[PDB]
């Protein structure tokens, strides 16, 4: 405590009452003349320090502080994930017991955790002399991590596991378990730190901390800061803080990386660190002008934000971040990093689905953090090579158990947005379209989570080229039959896409008789024009309700009405039933009194603006207003200020 | 049993996990099938304007495919956690809300 | 949120501690003894619970004793208007009575009794002055007139113009006598005479010479901030906008964002309009704005934009009352 190092890389008093040594060495730093009154060891020896001081980032005092510009760099293959090189690497035969740790960490980061608990062993066994105790007491405290990991593996694999993962999935043998449990039957780590040799003792005192269970309190209690609504700021030092915690757990090879703790303080931190920027730069807004500030965040976001979010946050801690601290407004920064990263990661996938070699224990890792990638993967622009390699990753690839089709769907048009579809990516489309429709020649159907199928895809196709038409479709349809009943169905869901000949050939395979029939097929398939016969068909329908005078029928063809799809003047005849119908059809003399407002909550942007476009639009203000003031509803207000205002 | 109930004031709907023993219009019978209803304001359409939200049935875990819904006969309910009759509990929250499915067991928001 | 709409329970127990606090906040600045280490915790909790007492409804004592512990024991290094701001809150639930407008009259007394030094002048960091407090007596009695006050307005000549400035800002409160001698020494010269006549109402109506007045202040202001390379230009604006002058040389003075924004706003430019003046507003003025044409168009996407990104509750209350 005879100095305090603050984030930035300055160096001031604190408690020292004798001598300043530290001026003296950054005097002796500056200067070259007086850096020579030395000998020659004392001369190497402050060689080497500067070495490590510069090495470390500690830069001057705070008197002498110039040009203060701080940037992390982290020098492990491990963060990157480049994960085939620290496969050669482990392969290659080491030197020094340091390359043996190295590769141990690596193995435990593959997944190998029998291979690396093994290789902590044989370190522990070998390294014990004499003033390598460094390498000796890591080894052991990442053997205990190890160990902790495994069993928890197990706990939630005997359990939680088996076919709900697809099988009993032993990840490793019975043996090796109770091997394990006998070699640490009694294991304490409490006592480790006190074990040691007295100079080891005192030497390496600030790695005690690395005993405990818990050494990340301090950190999250200083995370109160950035809460302060009062008008370095906190913002800096916190981030500096984290990235110093990263980088010493990640260069040194530490296990505890691993951790659910560490997740947590990162997730903690990040998200924090988000919403602080908003509040502040919505208070600048709020006071100083509605453009003065520009309305640019200041949270510039780079790539180890990019690598530390797709790492440690889940799904929905994104879609948190996502609601609460609009992301849109936030820049980000190094794209073509980016780019190589999620290249480097759609390899993987594609090569550990390929190779069938899946490692069970590695996979529940990666598969969180490929996902949280492509996920996030939206905000940032993407070159055609990349993109088209990550399509084909996400949509061939990427394993059915933990992406079905609808989040397929969702993930790929999250890509679409700042992209947009070249020729390359419609293609690729185009092809995974074939391949399902030849997978669905059976006792096969799709499923999917969120409700949206294949006919999305076509849909999304025909978005972005209203002239696209499908070769290969139309030419499976060409030889399609009456046989396969699935077949022809899936074909009417993609039904635009196909070829003029093959539409006509695909016709015969069925037509619409009954009210039923007209609902089902315009239902899932496309009868989009409203021919006069089909019209008679829904008037028959009318009439029979009309004599006979529940589930919702009418208020369908009323809208359909409203909205000029059909064109006749028989339905005033059918006024009176159902107070809906009445509301679509006759909106002059409807009574205003037996409207409800949820209604409102059932119709989509167009429905909603067309009505917005009819004058009825001053009793729906008026009711809408009605139901703001009296209860504050999120719904209601929106609605009304996108669309009636 | 009550205590997991949610109102979900978006799509005017009510989260409760329980079973429908529905008996579909014309004598058909199903056994406890439930249904999903997920909500999404960005589809892209064509005709079909009149949607936000689309609800499918999931009957014995496999969907449904659906001909004429007009199934009327309410259910024999089942939550299913320790097997509660709480079929009037189901009439009276369905009468009092305008909405076609006023019960669902799970929501997703594609917003 | 919308706190008052909580429901708040056990008034009587915080009745009492509110008390207590005002009790310990008298004896620590009245018997000469201020323990300065323990002051720094203290104040900071005693000005939150005065804050926060406006949601509480209180008696007739405890709110007498809290009001004299809040206007005379505390520190100054709270101003005047943060003073006022407290005790205006503190008088929404629990409407004054008779008491506590005689605290405030000792109080108005006390500080016309100080103004006799040529060199004491009330520093308020929100702008609002002693004034204000007679406006507040004014609000809940309309026949009210300090018997205190009539006489130090009778003893006083042309000699002091502190006294007589001070006595011109609060003239509704003095009596027929009084008000006929003060008005025998001050005239309604210049910008300050003119806006406190205004807002007392002395000057019903405006007259060409009060419009000569503003021309010229407007022309020193011209050719002495911006051609050499702040409230009065607003108020100004917002006196044209509501037609109470007919001149049209004004338009001339366009500077002052508001300015440009009241008297063009045609061709104003929306981009510089900040959301915080909406705020500043009354309900007339409001209506007004609502009424107009060339501005609708744009607060309304201002409003919108305010009530889909911030998290004020005002914004929302007044595009749905006036605009929508």
């Amino acid at each position: 405590y005879d100095y305090h190092f603050e984030v930035n890389g300055t160096v001031v008093r604190h408690k020292n009452k004798g001598f300043g040594y530290m001026e003296r060495f950054f005097e002796l730093k500056e200067s070259c003349d007086e850096r020579s009154k030395l000998s020659k060891k004392q001369y190497e020896r402050f060689n080497a320090l500067f070495n490590f001081f510069e090495k470390n980032g500690v830069i001057c005092m705070a008197k002498d502080a110039g040009t203060l510009n701080t940037s992390i760099e982290i020098n492990s293959l491990a963060y990157h994930g480049k994960y085939d090189v620290m496969k050669k690497f482990i392969e290659e035969q080491s030197v020094s017991i340091e390359d043996d740790y190295k590769k141990a960490f690596f193995l435990a980061c593959l997944g190998r955790w029998e291979e690396s608990y093994d290789l902590y062993s044989n370190i522990i066994l070998n390294s014990i002399d004499e003033s390598n105790g460094c390498v000796y007491y890591l080894s052991q405290i990442n053997r205990y991590r190890i160990y902790q990991s495994i069993t928890q593996a197990v706990t939630q694999f005997n359990g939680l596991g088996l076919l709900t993962f697809g099988r009993h999935y032993k990840p490793f043998t019975d043996e090796f378990l109770a091997r394990i449990e006998r070699e640490m039957t009694n294991f304490n780590i409490d006592d480790l730190f006190n074990g040691m040799p007295f100079e080891f003792q005192k030497k390496y005192k600030i790695l005690e901390f690395l005993s405990d269970n818990q050494f990340l309190y301090d950190d999250t209690v200083k995370l109160f800061e950035l809460t302060n609504k009062v008008r370095m700021s906190s913002d800096i030092v916190v981030l500096l803080r984290l990235y110093d915690n990263l980088r010493f757990l990640y260069e040194n090879c530490l296990w505890s990386v691993s951790f659910h703790e560490f997740h947590q303080y990162i997730r903690n931190s990040m998200s924090l660190l988000i919403e602080k920027a908003e509040y502040e730069r919505t208070r600048d807004i709020d006071e100083l002008g509605f453009s003065f500030f520009g309305k640019k965040s200041g949270f510039f976001m780079e790539y180890y934000d990019f690598v530390n979010i797709s790492r440690h946050f889940k799904i929905d801690d994104i879609k948190n971040l996502e609601r609460s601290c609009s992301i849109d407004k936030i820049r980000f920064g190094e794209q073509e990093k980016i780019e190589e990263y999620l290249v480097g990661i759609a390899e993987e996938i594609t090569k550990q689905f390929s190779a069938n070699g899946m490692n069970v224990v590695f996979y529940t890792q990666f598969i969180s953090e490929a996902k949280a990638a492509l996920y996030f993967a939206k905000y940032v622009k993407l070159s055609e090579e990349g993109l088209g390699k990550i399509v084909k990753a996400l949509l061939f690839y990427f394993p059915e158990r933990d992406l079905d089709i609808g989040k397929r769907y969702v993930w790929l048009e999250r890509l679409t947005k700042c992209n947009e579809l070249p020729k390359s990516i419609i293609s690729i489309i185009d092809d995974f379209l074939v391949l399902q429709a030849e997978k669905h020649i059976q006792n096969y159907s799709e499923v999917s989570s969120n409700g949206l199928y294949s006919r999305d895809y076509g849909a999304l196709i025909k978005h972005f080229e209203k002239n696209f038409i499908s070769k290969r479709l139309s030419e499976i349809t060409l030889c399609l039959t009456q046989d396969k009943q699935k077949q022809i169905d899936f074909l009417f869901k993609l039904l635009p896409l196909l070829s003029t000949n093959a539409k006509s050939h695909l016709l015969s395979f069925k037509s619409v008789e009954n009210i039923n029939d007209l609902m089902n097929g315009i239902r899932i398939g496309l009868i989009d024009e409203f021919t006069p016969e089909h019209e008679e068909l829904i008037i028959e329908y009318l009439e029979t309700r009309k004599v006979n005078y529940s589930n919702d029928y009418m208020s369908t063809f009323g809208i359909w009405y409203f909205l000029e799809e059909i064109n006749n003047s028989k339905m005033e005849e059918f006024i009176g039933m159902d107070d809906q119908y009445d509301f679509f059809v006759d909106p002059e003399n409807f009574d205003y009194k037996k409207f409800i407002p949820s209604w409102l909550k059932n119709y989509n942007d167009k429905l909603l603006g067309k009505i917005a476009g009819n004058k009825m639009k001053h009793h729906v203000i008026e009711v809408l207003k009605e139901r703001v003031k009296n209860s504050n509803d999120k719904r209601y207000l929106e609605i009304l200020m996108n669309y009636f205002i | 049993a009550t205590h997991d109930l949610v109102y979900h004031s978006k799509i005017n709907t009510f989260v409760w996990d329980v079973e429908f023993d529905i008996v579909l219009s014309d004598s058909k019978e199903l056994n406890k099938c439930y249904f999903v209803k997920c909500f999404n304001p960005y589809r892209i359409n064509g005709k079909c304007d009149f949607a936000v939200s689309s609800i499918d049935i999931f009957s014995e875990g496999k969907r449904l495919l659906i001909e004429n819904e007009f199934n009327f006969k309410i259910t024999k309910a089942v939550h299913v956690a320790t097997s509660k009759d709480v079929t009037e509990i189901v009439l009276h929250l369905s009468e009092r809300i305008s909405s076609p499915f006023p019960i669902v067991k799970e929501v997703v928001y594609l917003d | 949120c919308s706190i008052d709409k909580i429901r708040f329970g056990e008034q009587e127990k915080i009745e009492e501690y509110l008390v207590g606090i005002a009790e310990e906040i008298t004896k620590q600045f009245s018997a000469n003894g201020m323990n300065v280490v323990f002051y720094t915790q203290f104040i900071s909790e005693a000005k939150a619970a005065l804050y926060f007492a406006k949601y509480v409804k209180l008696s007739e004592e405890g709110l007498g004793k809290i009001v004299k512990a809040l206007l005379f024991y505390f520190p100054e290094r709270l101003d005047i208007g943060k003073r006022y701001v407290w005790l205006e809150r503190l008088t929404k639930c629990n409407e004054l009575p008779k008491s506590i407008i005689s605290i405030i009259d000792d109080f108005l007394v006390l500080q016309a009794e100080k103004h006799i030094d040529q060199n004491y002048s009330e520093v308020s960091s929100n702008g609002l002055y002693s004034r204000d407090y007679g406006a507040l007596i004014k609000h809940f009695e309309k026949n009210f007139i300090s018997k205190r006050l009539s006489e130090i307005t009778l003893c006083l000549t042309q000699d002091k113009q502190k006294q007589i400035d001070f006595l011109f800002k609060l003239l509704p409160l003095l009596s027929t006598n009084a008000k006929s001698h003060l008005l025998s020494f001050k005239s309604v010269e210049n910008i300050n005479d003119l806006m406190n006549g205004i807002r007392i109402g002395l000057i019903d109506e405006f007259t060409p010479e009060h419009e000569e007045l503003i021309i010229e202040y407007l022309e020193t202001r011209k050719v002495n901030y911006i051609v050499e390379k702040n409230d009065y230009m607003s108020t100004f604006g917002i006196w044209y906008f509501l037609e109470e002058i007919n001149n049209s040389k004004m338009e001339e003075f366009i500077m002052d964002d508001q300015y440009d924004f009241f008297v063009d706003p045609e061709n104003f430019d929306y981009k510089k309009f900040i959301p915080s003046w909406l705020k500043n507003y009354n309900d007339k003025l409001l209506g007004k704005i609502a009424g107009n044409k060339h501005m609708k168009h744009h607060v309304i996407e201002v409003l919108k934009e305010r009530v889909k990104n911030s998290n004020d509750k005002r914004y929302l209350e007044i595009l749905m009352n006036y605009f929508i």
